[PDB]
RNA sequence: CGGAGAGGUA
DNA sequence: GGGCTAATGACGGCGAATACCC
DNA sequence: GGGTATTCGCCGTGTACCTCTCCTAGCCC
C-alpha cells in the first residue's frame, strides 16, 4: 500500500537477497511507519478495551454446581457460503448439553 | 473530593501501588531449567530474601541479633549460601510481564540461584508470557506467607497453567528453536549412512547414531 | 587525499562516482546562529531585525525618542572549555548604542538635547560553540530545530464539522507569523463563517461591514453583475455564452426567434457553440427566471427616492412594475447558482445580521471580549489591534511569500500586516475551492511546513524581551525627566535576560545533548521536531502527519524516528538536506541539461521538487553524464514512473541522500526490513563507547564524515608538522605558508580526557598522530570516543557463527565467548557526578571539613585535609566522598532523641553530619574533583590545587609560545650580532639570553639590537599579562546561587564489563541480550581450532527480514580473511613488494569501483603502516543502496582462501563432533547498547518509604518496588489467585504497622500473616463515618 | 516525598 | 517576610443547548 | 411534527522508568 492506503501500481520487484533500489526502499518505508503507528495506537486502545470489559464483567463468579436449567442455546457449525469456517466438533468441546442428543437416523 | 481521586480510592488502584519484596530485571534464556523453574540472579535472591535469611541465621544460632545478621549477609560469607539454598529449597517466585494482557501474564516458578545479573526465564514459558529477549525486563515478586505460597504452587506455577484460559489448548507449545531441532531430527532422507538395517528398539538407534 | 586516509584506507565498493561530497553535517545550526547574530545592513533576521522592528522608541509626548545605532557582541568572559568546567553558560554580552533625543516642545522637530548611551548592556546572550551546541549551565544543550506550518493561507478540508453527514466542508486559515489567527470555514449548508481564533463563528460579511463595506459593495466584490433589459413581454436577456455553463437551463434560451435551449435541460458545450454560431445576443426569457434572480444593488424611486429594491433580495412582478414605473431599463442582479462562485456570499449576507460598520464592530468587540458593554471606539481599536498593528501582528517575509503563492499572486512580497485586499482574495480563493476548481493545501507537504531553527526562535524570544523593555521605556520616557537623563535609566537587562535564559534553559526544544555517541550527537543536533511551542501535541493522530509524506524524499530520513508515542513527529534531517533562506527544506540535485547530467547542483525546494521530474540515484551514467538507459526510473509527485532519458529534469546527487546520518552508517541497508532497519538506526544512537575504538570491517564510508564533523574529533586547524605529542596535548608547528603576520607560532590542541558526557559515558581523545608526522588542514590529530583513525567506531567486530547452539539462543538471545571478556572489549567506562554543594542555612552555613563526627578512621582515611576524597581512590557505595557538615545551631531536641543518642553511644555536637557518601549501588575510582567557590568564600586546599593545575596548563601553553617567539628573536639578534665584525665566538660561549649584554659596533646594527631588545621586553610583558589574565579567569568567583556557598563535584568512574543481560545489539536491527558466558573451549571452532566469539540465533533472520546482518557476516569474514593473510605475511616478514601486490589486488577487487591503489603512497613506511593497521582486516566501505554484489563478496572470499559460501564446518567445543552440516561463520560489527543489565536490576524487601501513599518510591541507593499495576491485579483475579492479591495490596504494600509486624514474624522464623481488621478498610470506615454516614458490618 | 508538564527506552 | 485564613498543529465523549424538514 | 443536527463547555488519558520542572494562594501586621 501507498499513502492513503492504496496499492502501488508497481510492486517492490526486488528481494532482500538481491538489492533494493532507493525509491523501492522509500516506498516500503511507508508501510513500516504505518504499521508502527498502528501498533502503538492499538496497544493503547487494547489496554482501554481490556479495562472496560474487565469493569463490566468482574462481578461474575461461578457459585452453583447445577440449577437444572434445561434451557439452552442452539449451537451449530458456522458455515459461510460453500466453505465450513468452523467445525461443530471444535465448538461442542467443553460444553454441557441442554438436552439428550439422538442419532441422525 | 477526598472521597474520590484518580483513578479512584487511592490505596486500591492507581496510583500507584508499588510493592516491596519485588524486583525487576532483564531476562535471558536458560535451556537447562525444568518447566517449573526460573533462573534468578544470586544478588537478586540475596536481596529478595533478606528477612527469611535473617530468620534462618538467627535460627541456626549463627547470628545473635539483626545487626549480626546484617553483617553476616553483607560480608558475603560462604555460610549464607547454604542459608539461601535452604530458604529457596522450594520457595517459589512470581514472574509477571510488564503488560499483563491475559491470565498467564503472571506465573510462578521455582527459583534456581544463578550467576549473572539477569533472570533466566524458562525458554518454553516466554511464549506464554508474550515476551521476547530484547532488553525487556520481567518482574519478580515473592509470595512470602505460607498461604500465598500454596496459592502460587497450586495455581500460579506454569506446570498447572499450560492451557490457554482463552480457548483451552496448551499455551506451552514449543515455539521456534526446539521445534526446529525436532523437525530436523524427525525428518527422513532417501539415502544416508545407516540405511535399511534393523535395530533392537531405540536402544540401538541411539547407540548407532551416537 | 589525506594523511589520516593513507594511514588506513577503508576499501569501497561504490560504483557511481560521487558528485558533490557530503556537506558539513552541522550546517543547519551554524547557518541559523550566524544568521541570528551577524550584523545586517538592512532588515534581515537577527538582532538587527528585532531592533529595527521595535526601535525607535517614542515617548507619548516630549519628543523624547530613543534611536538605535549599532549592536556589538561583548567578548565572552570564558571560552567553551572553562564554561564547561565552571558550570556557567557560554555567553557573549550584548551592547547596543542608543541615543535619546529630545526636541522642542512643541515646534517643528529640532533637538534640544541628545544623550548617547554607547553600548548599553541589556543582557548577555548565549553563544554557539560552532558545534551547534549551547552551554547553558556548564552542559551541552542543543536547540532542537522545529518543523512548523509556515505562516500564510491554509486551505484544508473540514471533516469533523460535518457532524455525522457527508459533503466534507472547506476551511481557509490565515496564520500570521505573530498575532491573531483568522478562519473562514463552511457549513453543511454552504454558508461562509469567520472565526477570529477559536471564538464562535460569525458570518463572514460582518468583517466586511467592519471593513467599511456595504451589501452592494460586497456583492460587487464577489458576484458578477447580470444585466436584464426592460423591453417587450417577459423582458430580454443579453445572452452570454460564459454564463450558460455555470448555470442550468431554467429559462428559454432562444436563437433567431426560436427557443434553441428549452427550460429544464442542462446547457451543453455543443449548445453554447451552436448559439454562438447562430449569433444570438438578446433572448426572450420567462419572467419566472427574472423573479428567481437576486438583485445586486439597491434601486429607489427617481422622484421621492423611496426604496423599492435593495441588494441581495430576489425579484418579483411587483418589484418589476415598481422599477419600470420608477424608471428602469437595466437591472443588475447577481450571477447565482452552483458552479462559478455560487451564491455562498449571498447566503452569508442573508445570515449576516449587520449592514453597517458600527453594529458589526459592536458585535465583534462583544464576541472577542465577552460582556464589556461595547464602545464603537473600543471596537475600532480592537479591530485595528487584531489586523493592523505593525508591532504585534506580523506575517513576516516568509508568511507574505507563502500567502501570495497560496493566492497565486503575481506579487512576491508586501505588507507584513493584513489588508482588505488580502481578505477579499482569500475569500475569493476559498469560494473557488468550494466551486470545485481550487486546491486544498496538504497538511504535511514540506512546501507547507518550514524549519524554525535556533536562530529564528532566539530572535523571537529577543523580540519578546524587546517588547517588555519597549513598554518599560515608553512608560519612562513620557513619565521621566524632560531634561538630560541617561538612556540606560529605563533599559533593564532583566526582561530580555529572563526571556533568553528561559528559552535556552527550559524550552521544550532546548534538549540535553544526547551525548554517548558521536552519531548520537550529530543526529540529535540534526533532529527535526514537529513538537514545540507552536507545533503539534505529543498525542496526535495525526495518522497522516505521523506517517511519511512522499515529499520527505531526500529532506528528512523516512526510516529513522523513535519508536515511542512520537514516531513520525520527530524526524532527522537527510544527509544532503538543508534549509532555504525562508525556512523550507531543499535537496541538492544535479541538473540534467538535455541528456547530460551536469555536476552543477541546484538545491530544489520542497515545492520545487513537485513541478520537476527527478531521476533515481541508481541511474547508470557513461561518457560525460549520459544515461545508458533510454528509459529511466523517475519520481514526479512522490510516485515512481518510467520516463524518457531526455525528459528528466534533475538527478539525485547521491545514492544515500535519503537517509539520516544514523541510518546511513548501516551497511547493506538494501537487505533489511524498513521497520527492522528503523530499529537498527535507533540502536545506532544508543551504542556506548567501548574500552577501545574498533573500526567496522564492513562500513558505509560516512564514518569519516561523521567523526570529523562532530566535535569529538580534534581536527588540525592549521597544517604543519606535529612538534609535540602527549596523552593530553598536541602541539603543531604550523607550516610557515599558513603562518600569520607577526608570529602566531604553534597551535595547541588540548584534548578532553575522561570527562562525563551527558549520558554518564566517558569521552576522551586518543592522540592518533606521532612526533614529526606532517599534517594538513582538515585531518584528525586525535581520535575521539568511539572513533578510530578518524573513522566512527560505534561498536566492535566479533567472530560470529549462526546456529542455535544448545538452545542458549532462543528468541534473539546472543551467546558470547568468554574470549570477549578476556580481551576487555565491549568493556565500557562510565562516569558519575555526585554534586555536593555547601549551603548557607539559618543554623549556620554548611562547611566542607575533613573531621566528621560519629565516623571511623576508615571513612576518613580516603580524604585529604580539606574533606574531599583523594583523586584516584577506589570507593564503593557508602563511603564518604565530601565531608559536608551543617552547623547544628539548634541544640534543643526532644528528650527521646537525647536519650537515644546517649544510650546508643553516638556523638553529641552542635554540628550535624551532612556528608555526601557514595550512593549504594555505584562504586569505582574518583577521577575529577571540581570546586566552585564564588567570591567571598575562602579557597581551600583542593581549590588552590586545581587552580594551580589550571595555571600550570595555561603557563605551559603560553611558555611554549614564548619559547618560539624568543627563539625567533634571539636567532635574529644572533644574526645581527654576528654581522659587524667577528663576534660569533663569544656569542657561542655566551648563553642565548646573554646576547643582550654583549656589546656591538655602534651602527644601525646596534640600533637594531636595541630595538629587538625592546621587542624581547615587550614579548615578555605580553607573557606576564597573558598569564595574569588567565589567573583572573581561573580565580574569579563562580556564578553561584546566593544560598549556596561552594559546589564540590566528584566524578566516579566505573569500568562495566559485558555480562548476561546486556542488550548488545547488531547494526541492522539485530537485538538481544547476553545469554550466557560460556567458556572459550566450549565455543564452536573450525578445523583451525579457532573458537567463535559470538553465536547468534538463526531464527531471528528469516522472520524479522534483516538478512543484511548475514551479508555483513559474510563480508566481514572475507575482510578478516584478507586481514589474516596480510597478518601471516607480516609474521612471515614477506617482501614489501608482496604486501604491495596483495593489497593492490584486494583494493582492485570489484568492477567499476573507484578507490585507487598504490603505488602512490610512500614506498615502504606508509605501506608498512597501512599493512600494520590492516592486519586486523580490510575496512570495507559499502554505500547503502549502491553497495557490494554477492559475487564481489565471494571474490573477496576466494582472495581470503576461505569458503565461497561463507560456510565452514565447525565443531562443538562441548562435544567435539562436527555439526552435521557446515554453518555460517564470519565477522559481525556488534554494538553494546546503553541498556546495561546493571542499570536494569533493582530489587528490595525494605528501604525507602514515602508519605501520603505508603509505598516504596524514589532514591537510587535502594530503588522502590515495582508498580503492581491494575493489570497485574486483574491477572491475579482471572486465576483463582486471591490471597497474593491481599498481601500485594494490604500487608506488604501500605500498612506500616502490618509491614513491621510481618517482617518481625518472618525474622522470627515463620511466614506469618493474619487477616484480622484490614487497616485501609478501617481508615475508609472512619472516613465515611465522619460524613455522618454509619457503615454497618452486617454479615451475610 | 503527594499529583500534573517534558525528553528517552521497552 | 509572616501568621493566619476563607482555545486552532490533540482526540473523543457527553449532557446541555440549540438547528431544522415535513 | 421531531429527529437529527448542530452549537456549547468539561473532561478522561494502555503499560514502566530514566531524567527534568511544578506544585491552595491573599494578605494585614
Amino acid at each position: 500500500a501507498k499513502p492513503d492506503g492504496s496499492i502501488i501500481e508497481t510492486p517492490i520487484t526486488a528481494n532482500f537477497r538481491e538489492g533494493l533500489n532507493v525509491l523501492q526502499y522509500f516506498i516500503s518505508t511507508h508501510g513500516a511507519r504505518k504499521g508502527l503507528a498502528d501498533t502503538a495506537l492499538k496497544t493503547a486502545n487494547s489496554g482501554y478495551l481490556t479495562r472496560r470489559l474487565v469493569d463490566v464483567a468482574q462481578d461474575l463468579v461461578v457459585t452453583e454446581d447445577d440449577c437444572g436449567t434445561h434451557e439452552g442455546i442452539m449451537m451449530t457449525p458456522v458455515i459461510e457460503g460453500g466453505d465450513v469456517k468452523e467445525p461443530l466438533r471444535d465448538r461442542v468441546l467443553g460444553r454441557v448439553t441442554a438436552e439428550d442428543v439422538l442419532k441422525p437416523g | 473530593d477526598m472521597i474520590k481521586g484518580k483513578q479512584g480510592r487511592f490505596r486500591q488502584n492507581l496510583l500507584g501501588k508499588r510493592v516491596d519484596y519485588s524486583g525487576r530485571s532483564v531476562i535471558t534464556v536458560g535451556p537447562y531449567l525444568r518447566l517449573h523453574q526460573c533462573g534468578l540472579p544470586k544478588k537478586m535472591a540475596l536481596e529478595l530474601f533478606k528477612p527469611f535469611i535473617y530468620g534462618k541465621l538467627e535460627l541456626r544460632g549463627l547470628a545473635t541479633t539483626i545487626k549480626a545478621a546484617k553483617k553476616m549477609v553483607e560480608r558475603e560469607e560462604a555460610v549464607v549460601w547454604d542459608i539461601l539454598d535452604e530458604v529457596i529449597r522450594e520457595h517459589p517466585v512470581l514472574l509477571n510481564r510488564a503488560p499483563t494482557l491475559h491470565r498467564l501474564g503472571i506465573q510462578a516458578f521455582e527459583p534456581v540461584l544463578i550467576e549473572g545479573k539477569a533472570i533466566q526465564l524458562h525458554p518454553l514459558v516466554c511464549a506464554a508470557y508474550n515476551a521476547d529477549f530484547d532488553g525487556d525486563q520481567m518482574a519478580v515478586h515473592v509470595p512470602l506467607t505460607l498461604e500465598a505460597q500454596l496459592e502460587a504452587r497450586a495455581l500460579m506455577m506454569s506446570t498447572n497453567n499450560i492451557l490457554s484460559p482463552a480457548n483451552g489448548e496448551p499455551i506451552i507449545v514449543p515455539s521456534q528453536d526446539v521445534v526446529l531441532g525436532l523437525y530436523y531430527m524427525t525428518r527422513d532422507c532417501v539415502n544416508a549412512k545407516g540405511e535399511g538395517m534393523v535395530l533392537t528398539g531405540p536402544k540401538e538407534a541411539e547407540r548407532l547414531y551416537r | 587525499y589525506s594523511y589520516t586516509e593513507k594511514k588506513r584506507i577503508r576499501k569501497d565498493f561504490g560504483k557511481r562516482p560521487q558528485v558533490l561530497d557530503v556537506p558539513y553535517l552541522l550546517s543547519i545550526q551554524l547557518d541559523s546562529f550566524q544568521k541570528f547574530i551577524e550584523q545586517d545592513p538592512e532588515g534581515q533576521y537577527g538582532l538587527e531585525a528585532a531592533f529595527r522592528s521595535v526601535f525607535p522608541i517614542q515617548s507619548y509626548s516630549g519628543n523624547s525618542e530613543l534611536q538605535y545605532v549599532s549592536y556589538r557582541l561583548g567578548e565572552p568572559v570564558f571560552d567553551v572549555q572553562e564554561c564547561q568546567i565552571r558550570g556557567v553558560t557560554y555567553s557573549a554580552p550584548l551592547r547596543v548604542k542608543l541615543r535619546l533625543v529630545i526636541y522642542e516642545r512643541e515646534a517643528p522637530e529640532g533637538t534640544v538635547k541628545d544623550i548617547k548611551e554607547q553600548e548599553v548592556y541589556m543582557g548577555e546572550i548565549p553563544l554557539m560553540t560552532d558545534n551547534g551546541t549551547f552551554v547553558i549551565n556548564g552542559t551541552e544543550r542543543v536547540i532542537v530545530s522545529q518543523l512548523h506550518r509556515s505562516p500564510g493561507v491554509f486551505f484544508d478540508s473540514d471533516k469533523g464539522k460535518t457532524h455525522s453527514s457527508g459533503k466534507v466542508l472547506y476551511n481557509a486559515r490565515i496564520i500570521p507569523y505573530r498575532g491573531s489567527w483568522l478562519d473562514f470555514e463552511f457549513d453543511p449548508k454552504d454558508n461562509l463563517f469567520v472565526r477570529i481564533d477559536r471564538r464562535r463563528k460569525l458570518p463572514a460579511t460582518i468583517i466586511l461591514r467592519a471593513l467599511n463595506y456595504t451589501t452592494e459593495q460586497i456583492l460587487d466584490l464577489f458576484f458578477e453583475k447580470v444585466i436584464f433589459e426592460i423591453r417587450d413581454n417577459k423582458l430580454q436577456m443579453e445572452l452570454v455564452p460564459e454564463r450558460l455553463r455555470g448555470e442550468t437551463a431554467s429559462f428559454d434560451i432562444e436563437a433567431n426567434g426560436k427557443v434553441y435551449v428549452e427550460k429544464g435541460r442542462r446547457i451543453t458545450a455543443r449548445h453554447i457553440r451552436q448559439l454562438e454560431k447562430d449569433d444570438v445576443k438578446l433572448i426572450e426569457v420567462p419572467v419566472e427566471y427574472i423573479a428567481g434572480k437576486v438583485v445586486a444593488k439597491d434601486y429607489i424611486d427617481e422622484s421621492t427616492g423611496e426604496l423599492i429594491c435593495a441588494a441581495n433580495m430576489e425579484l418579483s412582478l411587483d418589484l418589476l412594475a415598481k422599477l419600470s414605473q420608477s424608471g428602469h431599463k437595466r437591472i443588475e442582479t447577481l450571477f447565482t447558482n452552483d458552479l462559478d462562485h455560487g451564491p455562498y456570499i449571498s447566503e452569508t449576507l442573508r445570515v449576516d445580521p449587520t449592514n453597517d460598520r458600527l453594529s458589526a464592530l459592536v458585535e465583534i468587540y462583544r464576541m472577542m471580549r465577552p460582556g464589556e458593554p461595547p464602545t464603537r471606539e473600543a471596537a475600532e481599536s480592537l479591530f485595528e489591534n487584531l489586523f493592523f498593528s505593525e508591532d504585534r501582528y506580523d506575517l513576516s517575509a516568509v508568511g507574505r511569500m507563502k500567502f501570495n503563492r497560496s493566492l497565486l499572486r503575481e506579487e512576491i512580497e508586501g505588507s507584513g500586516i493584513l489588508s482588505k485586499d488580502d481578505i477579499i482574495d482569500v475569500m475569493k480563493k476559498l469560494i473557488d475551492i468550494r466551486n470545485g476548481k481550487g486546491e486544498v493545501d496538504d497538511i504535511d507537504h514540506l512546501g507547507n511546513r518550514r524549519i524554525r531553527s535556533v536562530g529564528e526562535m532566539a530572535e523571537n524570544q529577543f523580540r519578546v524581551g524587546l517588547v517588555r523593555v519597549e513598554r518599560a521605556v515608553k512608560e519612562r520616557l513620557s513619565l521621566g525627566d524632560l531634561d538630560t537623563l541617561m538612556p540606560q535609566d529605563m533599559i533593564n537587562a532583566k526582561p530580555i535576560s529572563a526571556a533568553v535564559k528561559e528559552f535556552f534553559g527550559s524550552s521544550q526544544l532546548s534538549q540535553f545533548m544526547d551525548q554517548n555517541n558521536p552519531l548520537s550527537e550529530i543526529t540529535h543536533k540534526r533532529r527535526i521536531s514537529a513538537l514545540g511551542p507552536g507545533g503539534l501535541t505529543r498525542e496526535r493522530a495525526g495518522f497522516e502527519v505521523r506517517d511519511v509524506h512522499p515529499t520527505h524524499y531526500g529532506r528528512v530520513c523516512p526510516i529513522e524516528t523513535p519508536e515511542g508515542p512520537n514516531i513520525g513527529l520527530i524526524n532527522s534531517l537527510s544527509v544532503y538536506a538543508q534549509t532555504n533562506e525562508y525556512g523550507f527544506l531543499e535537496t541538492p540535485y544535479r541538473k540534467v541539461t538535455d541528456g547530460v547530467v551536469t555536476d552543477e547542483i541546484h538545491y530544489l525546494s520542497a515545492i520545487e521538487e513537485g513541478n520537476y521530474v527527478i531521476a533515481q540515484a541508481n541511474s547508470n551514467l557513461d561518457e560525460e553524464g549520459h544515461f545508458v538507459e533510454d528509459l529511466v526510473t523517475c519520481r514526479s509527485k512522490g510516485e515512481s514512473s518510467l520516463f524518457s532519458r531526455d525528459q528528466v529534469d534533475y538527478m539525485d546527487v547521491s545514492t544515500q541522500q535519503v537517509v539520516s546520518v544514523g541510518a546511513s552508517l548501516i551497511p547493506f541497508l538494501e537487505h533489511d526490513d524498513a521497520n527492522r532497519a528503523l530499529m537498527g538506526a535507533n540502536m545506532q544512537r544508543q551504542a556506548v563507547p567501548t574500552l577501545r575504538a574498533d573500526k567496522p570491517l564492513v562500513g558505509t564510508g560516512m564514518e569519516r564524515a561523521v567523526a570529523v564533523d562532530s566535535g569529538v574529533t580534534a581536527v588540525a586547524k592549521r597544517g604543519g608538522v606535529v612538534q609535540y605529542v602527549d596523552a593530553s596535548r598536541i602541539v603543531i608547528k604550523v607550516n610557515e605558508d599558513e603562518m600569520y603576520p607577526g608570529e602566531a607560532g604553534i597551535d595547541i590542541y588540548n584534548l578532553t580526557k575522561y570527562t562525563r558526557s551527558n549520558q554518564n559515558t566517558c569521552i576522551n581523545q586518543m592522540p592518533c598522530v606521532s612526533l614529526g608526522e606532517p599534517v594538513e588542514r582538515g585531518d584528525v590529530l586525535a581520535d575521539g570516543p568511539s572513533t578510530d583513525l578518524g573513522e566512527l567506531a560505534l561498536g566492535q567486530n566479533m567472530r560470529v557463527a549462526f546456529m542455535p547452539w544448545n538452545g542458549y539462543n532462543f528468541e534473539d538471545s546472543i551467546l558470547v565467548s568468554e574470549r570477549v571478556v578476556q580481551e576487555d572489549r565491549f568493556t565500557t567506562i562510565h562516569i558519575q557526578e555526585l554534586a555536593c554543594v555547601s549551603r548557607d542555612t539559618k543554623l549556620g552555613p554548611e562547611e566542607i571539613t575533613a573531621d566528621i563526627p560519629n565516623v571511623g578512621e576508615a571513612a576518613l582515611s580516603k580524604l585529604d585535609e580539606s574533606g574531599i576524597v583523594y583523586i584516584g581512590a577506589e570507593v564503593t557505595g557508602g563511603d564518604i566522598l565530601v565531608g559536608k557538615v551543617t552547623p547544628k545551631g539548634e541544640t534543643q531536641l526532644t528528650p527521646e532523641e537525647k536519650l537515644l543518642r546517649a544510650i546508643f553511644g553516638e556523638k553529641a555536637s552542635d554540628v550535624k553530619d551532612s556528608s555526601l557518601r557514595v550512593p549504594n549501588g555505584v562504586s569505582g575510582t574518583v577521577i575529577d574533583v571540581q570546586v566552585f567557590t564564588r567570591d567571598g568564600v575562602e579557597k581551600d586546599k583542593r581549590a588552590l590545587e586545581i587552580e594551580e593545575m589550571q595555571l600550570k596548563q595555561a603557563k605551559k601553553d603560553l611558555s611554549e609560545e614564548l619559547q618560539i617567539l624568543e627563539a625567533g628573536l634571539f636567532s635574529r639578534i644572533r644574526a645581527v650580532l654576528v654581522a659587524g665584525g667577528v663576534e660569533a665566538e663569544k656569542l657561542d660561549k655566551l648563553p642565548r639570553d646573554r646576547w643582550l649584554e654583549l656589546g656591538l659596533t655602534d651602527e644601525e646594527k646596534q640600533n637594531q639590537l636595541e630595538q629587538l631588545a625592546e621587542q624581547y621586553d615587550e614579548l615578555k610583558h605580553e607573557f606576564e599579562k597573558k598569564l595574569e589574565a588567565k589567573r583572573r579567569k581561573i580565580t574569579q568567583g563562580d556564578d553561584l546561587a546566593p544560598g549556596v556557598l561552594k559546589i564540590v563535584k566528584v566524578y566516579l568512574a566505573v569500568k562495566r564489563r559485558i555480562q548476561p543481560g546486556d542488550k548488545m545489539a547488531g547494526r541492522h536491527g539485530n537485538k538481544g541480550v547476553i545469554s550466557k558466558i560460556n567458556p572459550i573451549e566450549d565455543m564452536p571452532y573450525d578445523e583451525n581450532g579457532t573458537p567463535v566469539d559470538i553465536v547468534l540465533n538463526p531464527l531471528g533472520v528469516p522472520s524479522r527480514m534483516n538478512i543484511g546482518q548475514i551479508l555483513e557476516t559474510h563480508l566481514g569474514m572475507a575482510a578478516k580473511g584478507i586481514g589474516d593473510k596480510i597478518n601471516a605475511m607480516l609474521k612471515q616478514q614477506q617482501e614489501v613488494a608482496k604486501l604491495r601486490e596483495f593489497i593492490q589486488r584486494a583494493y582492485d577487487l570489484g568492477a567499476d569501483v573507484r578507490q585507487k591503489v598504490d603505488l602512490s603512497t610512500f614506498s615502504d613506511e606508509e605501506v608498512m603502516r597501512l599493512a600494520e593497521n590492516l592486519r586486523k582486516g580490510m575496512p570495507i566501505a559499502t554505500p547503502v543502496f549502491d553497495g557490494a554484489k554477492e559475487a564481489e563478496i565471494k571474490e573477496l572470499l576466494k582472495l581470503g582462501d576461505l569458503p565461497t559460501s561463507g560456510q565452514i564446518r565447525l565443531y562443538d567445543g562441548r562435544t567435539g563432533e562436527q555439526f552435521e552440516r557446515p554453518v555460517t561463520v564470519g565477522y559481525m560489527y556488534m554494538l553494546k547498547l546503553n541498556h546495561l543489565v546493571d542499570d536494569k536490576m533493582h530489587a528490595r524487601s525494605t528501604g525507602s518509604y514515602s508519605l501520603v501513599t505508603q509505598q516504596p518510591l524514589g532514591g537510587k541507593a535502594q530503588f522502590g518496588g515495582q508498580r503492581f499495576g491494575e493489570m497485574e491485579v486483574w491477572a491475579l483475579e482471572a486465576y483463582g489467585a486471591a490471597y497474593t492479591l491481599q498481601e500485594m495490596l494490604t500487608v506488604k504494600s501500605d500498612d506500616v504497622n502490618g509491614r513491621t509486624k510481618m517482617y518481625k514474624n518472618i525474622v522470627d522464623g515463620n511466614h506469618q500473616m493474619e487477616p484480622g481488621m484490614p487497616e485501609s478498610f478501617n481508615v475508609l470506615l472512619k472516613e465515611i463515618r465522619s460524613l455522618g454516614i454509619n457503615i454497618e458490618l452486617e454479615d451475610e
